[PDB]
């Protein structure tokens, strides 16, 4: 009865080194509606992360947008740790800066 | 064109850690307008666009009291399925519903929607007559038998045909400007290299709304089908969306390939290729 | 306006 979280990981406009910008988690594909995202900064948690309140889909499944405020480097490493029951341990998405 | 004025609710059990969690949302032409929340002390019916500000305190007074008192359904309705299911009493479990009305150009009704689901799969639905009801399984022939003696499918076809008909007139009287905004998608190539003779030209679309988009990747007169990437549309989260469509090419090939962008505030197709900076 | 919504 359980549905996978579908992960992308993204800026909110197109990444330009030393511009501050967004970053994004978009979780979609989800059941039940209980998830946990944490947004990673060169391994370490981002502290300051905002949560789209939660919605559903006409298939029933949840989605919900997680953001952070990133002023992107060329060497930083960001991502996105998802920890939902469909799933035997936490998954992980690296931002990719040319997706 | 035409108009719906649905309510996407969820009730979500959490034994031990409190009451159901309780949600109503209102959304008019799949634009979210209205929201309940009850995990809060003293939950309110909150608008969720400026042009619902404008109703006065009697509407809201009205909306939060009736939420408060689906919940409360919702809330019976868990421990009922628990019984229907024989389940534990320790488990977190989903109630969702689908309720509204898609009206047409002409003001008549198009679709009425009742729709619930337990454990995000099909429980029970109206039928599109508005008379019969759909149930998916044992549990919910219970619910079908207790709605059909009751005569719930002619108290629902009066709801759709009427009150949500006539409250989703309301809205867009209010909200049509505001709904009926397009913005064009903005679209370039970006290269990227590949190992050996191959690189990745990705299309991108970005500040378009509504989130309807089609890329396509042509290469002599046709579409790439197989081989071409693509990633679910997706929000910026400022009210637009973005999409790209990516295809691996050889390398000194890249304007043999051109990016075409569908989406309605295009009244011509945007067409693009790869133009290296100067 | 939300449907007043029938126990199941």
């Amino acid at each position: 009865i359980q549905k996978t979280p579908q992960i992308q990981v993204y800026s909110r406009h197109p990444p330009e080194n030393g511009k501050p910008n967004i970053l994004n988690c978009y979780v979609t594909q989800f059941h039940p509606p209980h998830i946990e995202i944490q947004m990673l900064k060169n391994g370490k948690k981002i502290p300051k992360v905002e949560m789209s309140d939660m919605s559903f889909s006409k298939d029933w499944s949840f989605y919900i947008l997680a953001h952070t405020e990133f002023t992107p480097t060329e060497t930083d490493t960001y991502a996105c740790r998802v920890k939902h029951d469909s799933m035997a341990e936490p998954k992980t998405v690296y931002w990719d800066r040319d997706m | 064109g035409p108009h719906s004025l649905r309510y996407f609710v969820t009730a979500v059990s959490r034994p031990g850690l409190g009451e159901p969690r309780y949600m109503e949302v209102g959304y008019v032409d799949d634009t979210e307008f209205v929201r309940f929340d009850s995990d809060a002390e003293n939950p309110r019916y909150e608008p969720r666009a400026r042009w619902m500000e404008q109703e006065g305190p009697e509407y809201w007074e009205r909306e939060t009291q009736k939420a408060k008192g689906n919940e409360q359904s919702f809330r019976v309705d868990l421990r009922t399925l628990l019984g229907y299911y024989n389940q534990s009493k320790g488990g977190s479990h989903t109630i969702q519903v689908i309720s509204g009305c898609e009206v047409g150009s002409d003001g008549r009704l198009l679709r009425g929607y009742q729709q619930y689901a337990y454990d995000g799969c099909d429980y029970i639905a109206l039928n599109e007559d508005l008379k019969t009801w759909t149930a998916a399984d044992m549990a919910a022939l219970i619910t079908k038998h207790k709605w059909e003696q009751a005569g719930e499918a002619e108290r629902l076809r009066a709801y759709l045909e009427g009150t949500c008909v006539e409250w989703l007139r309301r809205y867009l009287k209010n909200g049509n400007a505001t709904l009926l905004r397009t913005d064009s998608p903005k679209a370039h190539v970006t290269h990227h290299s590949r190992p050996e003779d191959k690189v990745t030209l990705r299309c991108w679309a970005l500040g378009f709304y509504p989130a309807d988009i089609t890329l396509t990747w042509q290469l002599n007169g046709e579409e790439l089908i197989q081989d071409m990437e693509l990633v679910e549309t997706r929000p910026a989260g400022d009210g637009t969306f973005q999409k790209w469509a990516s295809v691996v090419v050889p390398l000194g090939k890249e304007q043999y390939y051109t990016c075409h962008v569908y989406h309605q505030g295009l009244p011509e197709p945007l067409t693009l290729r790869w133009e290296p900076p100067p | 306006r939300a449907v007043i919504f029938a126990n199941i």
